[PDB]
């Protein structure tokens, strides 16, 4: 028997996010500027317990993971969420040392009060491309993902989260390494606060919520064209 | 306009070439007085509100010592008459020391000089403001506007014995009848109706405890109490009167001017003073109606509050009987 | 984090046994800290629990949300000289904040 969703499963997402700590390092100090979803069942014990049969559901989200997010949802209406908790820190153990960053993330994307994700006390706030310089959103999408990979490049890596809504209503990128959800719906593009970290799952590559509000400062000073670093973004995309 | 500070100062232990400054706003911080008053201005006992006395007048005054290594100590005083109330003016004075603990531990006044300088202009508008109307409220900070109330600290109330009677002396249409507790707009409907022990049963239908303490607190602020208004005397009758028979006594007894037994002698010994000083009663009927129940304006104030005005017949009224 | 049956797991595995105040009760990898331990009036250092004793969960580990309403008595003074508002935040919260500190718990 499956799981209805009217039977209040207890559920949560789990990520993994390609990382690389050579831009995570600077800018946190003084430098400063086949389907896609697919289910598993599994047994979450590593004892010699024979008390208890313990089970729960694994849903990826991702069968490619090409360089760009991945996710993995857990439903359980089940065992005792202790054991699940040291097998999710267990693969957390193996996925930084000889790997990448796996942190629990807030599954809640943009989303307005009176929906089933959400709270009543969420902003969505707003960040505006104040550009001042055939088919323009689709060339201004490629143009907006050209922006945030470039964050990419200099500090702060990107990755379209694909999540697992039919028909796939807004594009919303997820930073790498840190706490920073982002959507692209005037002109600019909007922003939240990821608060699932919570100072455990923490390394030496994320953390330090003055990292976050450093972004946001850098952020909102390349996004309202500050000193003329939008324009020669221009010219340096112009000259090729 | 009871009270009246005249000066309010500031000090501070110096560092070890500088004694004690002071910041001082106009009496005068004088030699003679703070040398006799220097033991006062530094105490092992710290965060306690202690004022003197001496010849010209009273330091009320508060100390603090705060980071200690070269060990800071500050007081604030406020310094006013000889022989004034000032028991108004002591959660003033221990309030303000809060807020510059405050102050100092968010943004260190004390420490740089030109906010030194920045703190005597506060002391003058304190100094305004204070005799002006007895409130302050202050800005200094986008985090402190720092706020002051000279509260009245009347004396301590009596008791409120389960048979005596309220009186407004005040009216009951000078406030806001939607500004009151609960049960006080439960019981001030019926506070006309004289006896306790009825009004209880008669509207309030409350804890006598409840309404005891309750009838305390307007004694405490606005309300007089007396004894009850059985009709003792009834020969005072006799007399000719036009229409001013049952205020009177009532009037006279709210003023404190009688042995409590009235008999039958009180009322026309002293109704021949208010008849110079200017259907049936039914009166074997209100008797039943007094254990528990579940010219065109009468002169009767009028003429009392005019000879008020006077003093000769308060003499020989409070002078009794 | 600790569903309700993991509590009625640890009350069916505390049926018949002893404590004394500050042990560390452990069960399955669920984990609590024994503490105020009563008999009817008084405290005791030790003693047993036979399956008649009621046993009492709770958190310093809480999600709490703190809701303070302003109306127009903030501004207001009272007795003893005070805004309101200052009584609330400076009074109440210093004390609440300090206990937080003291009985170490992390909301």
């Amino acid at each position: 028997d499956d799981f209805a969703s009217f039977q209040r499963k207890w559920f949560e997402v789990a990520f993994v996010a390609e990382e690389l700590v050579h831009s995570e390092i600077p800018a946190f100090l003084l430098p400063w500027l086949v389907p896609e979803q697919r289910t598993v069942t599994l047994d979450v014990d590593v004892n010699n317990r024979t008390d208890r049969l313990e089970w729960c559901s694994c849903y990826y989200h991702g069968n490619f993971s090409l360089n760009a997010a991945f996710e993995i949802k857990l439903h359980w209406m089940a065992v005792t969420a202790a054991v699940l908790f040291e097998m999710v820190q267990g693969w957390h153990r193996k996925a930084t040392s000889c790997g990448f960053l796996l942190v629990p993330v807030l599954e809640g994307p943009f989303a307005l009060p009176s929906y089933l994700y959400g709270d009543p006390l969420r902003a969505q706030l707003f960040i505006p491309l104040n550009i001042s310089c055939e088919t323009y959103w689709d060339r201004m999408h490629l143009f907006q993902e050209a922006i945030a990979h470039r964050f990419g490049f200099v500090q702060d890596k990107y990755s379209a989260s694909a999540f697992n809504f039919p028909a796939e209503n807004k594009p919303q990128y997820i930073h790498v390494t840190g706490t920073v959800f982002l959507q692209l719906p005037r002109v600019g593009y909007n922003w939240a606060y990821n608060t699932m970290l919570t100072k455990t799952w923490r390394s030496s590559a994320t953390g330090d919520e003055k990292f976050a509000d450093r972004l946001l400062k850098d952020f909102t000073d390349f996004c309202i064209n500050r000193d003329n670093r939008l324009v020669t973004f221009w010219t340096s995309c112009l000259e090729k | 306009s009871g009270c009246r500070i005249e000066c309010i100062f500031f000090s501070e232990f110096h560092p070890t070439l500088g004694p004690k400054i002071t910041y001082q706003v106009p009496l005068f911080d004088t030699v003679q007085v703070y040398i006799i008053t220097k033991p006062e201005l530094q105490n092992k006992l710290i965060t306690v509100t202690a004022m003197e006395k001496k010849l010209i007048g009273c330091p009320v005054c508060i100390e603090h010592k705060k980071y200690s290594r070269n060990a800071l100590l500050f007081n604030l005083g406020f310094v006013c008459d000889a022989q004034a109330k000032t028991c108004a003016l002591e959660p003033i004075v221990k309030k303000l020391a809060g807020y510059l603990t405050t102050l100092e531990l968010e943004s260190s006044f004390v420490s740089m000089e030109e906010s030194k300088q920045k703190l005597v202009p506060i002391m003058t508008i304190l100094l305004e403001e204070l005799n002006a109307s007895g409130r302050c409220t202050l800005p200094i900070d986008e985090s402190n506007t720092i706020h002051l109330k000279v509260i009245e600290q009347r004396p301590d109330p009596p008791v409120a014995q389960e048979y005596d009677v309220p009186v407004f002396t005040k009216d009951k249409e000078d406030f806001f009848n939607s500004q009151w507790d609960l049960t006080t707009q439960q019981i001030l409907p019926y506070i006309d109706g004289f006896r306790h022990i009825q009004k209880i049963s008669a509207e309030a239908d409350v804890e006598l405890n409840l309404v005891r303490i309750a009838i305390q607190n307007l004694l405490y602020y606005g309300v007089v109490t007396l004894v009850s208004i059985l009709q003792y005397s009834n020969v005072y009758c006799p007399t000719p009167k036009v229409q001013d028979l049952v205020d009177d006594k009532s009037l006279q007894e709210a003023c404190l001017s009688y042995v409590t037994k009235q008999g039958h002698k009180r009322a026309s010994l002293r109704d021949v003073f208010q008849l110079y000083c200017s259907q049936f009663g039914l009166m074997k009927n209100l008797i039943r109606r007094l254990q528990k129940y579940p010219y065109t304006g009468c002169h009767s104030y009028d003429e009392i509050c005019c000879k008020t005005g006077m003093s000769y017949h308060e003499l020989d009224e409070r002078l009794e009987n | 984090y600790i569903g309700r049956g993991d509590m009625w797991r640890l009350k069916k595995s505390l049926v018949s046994t002893c404590a004394y105040i500050t042990q560390k009760v452990e069960f399955a990898g669920i984990r609590a800290q024994a503490g105020e331990l009563w008999v009817k009036n008084e405290k005791v250092m030790c003693g047993y629990i036979s399956e008649d004793t009621r046993v009492v969960f709770r958190s310093t580990s809480a999600m709490v949300y703190i809701f303070i309403q302003m109306s127009c008595e903030m501004w207001d003074f009272d007795i003893y000289g005070d805004l309101y508002f200052e009584k609330a935040v400076n009074g109440f919260l210093a004390d609440l904040f300090t206990k937080w500190k003291e009985k170490n718990c992390s909301h």
